[PDB]
């Protein structure tokens, strides 16, 4: 029902520039704020910051102050991320996620678009990988370097998929999601459980803080078939 | 009497001379469909105040009950007695963001098919009785954010100091 649909994948020399388009149907634009998320190959999730589509207010952490400039256009409820001056680092997949009360969680996220380019509250998730089976019991811990409150969400990747969200604060089950889900914690040490891995539970789970700016992730715990 | 000043003016900070990043913010506790935010340990002076606590209460479902409750004046002896809340008419009354400043509004007129019940438990919906309560709509169009201070930061026992409390309420869209 809700759709966040982006531009195609680019190809850039080092010292481009890059603008990616991210257009939403099924809901009220103007209601809801728009973050940008990117990945690099194999590696986990940085925020890159959000814009208000009623304002056009932006905001970033330092990381890309300066860097990327996003802007929209209400007519066609359209977000555009455009990052300038790009060197090999920056060679990801760059998503737009719609955020929940601006910040809280990330139900809603677009495909995502493959930029590539030729040639502080850190959380902190074990194990990084596992190998399991059908049936079997999981748990999962993340851990906030500062008291997050219940400011905590937790997705499931795919490879070559965006992040799905099954948890919103610390312990509440998204539409959708399997009820062998679950999380607890409260503060700063937070655990994810799977009542009975199933076939499709084998994925690449993330953390993620929504307590303050610069939001962060964990940095995965991969889910393995033996 | 259900009239706003049009003239009053505050700030989530207020006097406390704390900065939006160094809040104590934290969720509302939610249970079924009530959301209640209880100030009643949170205010209570201590040696490292004045703190902000902000209850955030984040609504994008239907017909959800807020419940707010802010301690009275004597309730306790000596920890409570310079609270203040604002606005005085909560919950017909709140405070919205507007160019930077917070400023009353009427809670109907920001949000279509409130419901208010003029009594809560035979007490007046009101924090002269230490509670308000309303219900959602069950349906919201449009994103809306608006503020209770409940304000215990002029109350000092001896270098002990009480807390400013805010409530954050947050509706998203949901209904469709």
């Amino acid at each position: 029902q809700v759709q966040l649909v982006q531009s195609g994948a680019e190809v850039k020399k080092p010292g481009a520039s890059v603008k990616v388009s991210c257009k939403a149907s099924g809901y009220t634009f103007t209601e809801y704020y728009m973050h940008w998320v990117r990945q690099a190959p194999g590696q986990g999730l940085e925020w890159m910051g959000w814009i208000n589509p009623k304002s056009g207010d932006t905001k970033f952490p330092q990381r890309f102050q300066g860097r990327v400039t996003l802007t929209r256009d209400t007519s066609i409820s359209t977000v555009y991320m455009e990052l300038t001056r790009l060197r090999s680092d920056d060679t990801a997949v760059y998503y737009c996620a719609r955020g929940n009360f601006r910040d809280y969680y990330f139900a809603s996220w677009g495909q995502g678009t493959l930029v590539t380019v030729s040639s502080d509250i850190q959380m902190t998730q074990s194990p990084s990988s596992l190998s399991a089976s059908v049936g079997d019991r999981v748990t999962i811990t993340c851990r906030a370097s500062q008291n997050i409150n219940i400011y905590l969400n937790w997705y499931q990747q795919k490879p070559g998929k965006a992040p799905k969200l099954l948890i919103y604060a610390a312990s509440s089950l998204q539409s959708g999601v399997p009820s062998t889900f679950s999380g607890s914690g409260s503060g700063t040490d937070f655990a994810l459980t799977i009542s009975s891995l199933q076939p499709e539970d084998f994925a690449t789970y993330y953390c993620q803080q929504s307590y303050s700016s610069p939001l962060t992730f964990g940095g995965g715990t991969k889910v393995e078939i033996k | 009497l259900d009239k706003i000043d049009l003239s009053y003016e505050t700030t989530e900070s207020g006097d406390t001379a704390v900065s939006e990043d160094s809040y104590d913010k934290y969720a509302s506790q939610n249970t079924n469909k009530e959301y209640v935010c209880d100030f009643t340990d949170q205010l209570k002076p201590t040696e490292s105040g004045p703190k902000v606590k902000k209850c955030e209460v984040k609504v994008n479902e239907p017909l959800i009950k807020v419940k707010i409750i802010c301690p009275l004046k004597g309730s306790v002896e000596k920890l409570y007695d310079n609270i203040e809340y604002v606005p005085k008419k909560s919950p017909y009354v709140v405070l919205t963001k507007e160019e930077t400043k917070l400023k009353e509004k009427l809670l109907s007129k920001l949000i279509y098919g409130l419901l208010i019940s003029p009594t809560v438990n035979e007490k007046e919906n009101n924090f002269k009785e230490g509670v308000i309560e309303f219900t959602l709509p069950p349906v919201v169009h449009k994103a809306t954010v608006f503020y209770f201070i409940c304000d215990n930061s002029k109350t000092e026992d001896d270098n002990k100091k009480g807390n400013r409390g805010i409530v954050e309420v947050y509706v998203e869209p949901y209904g469709n």
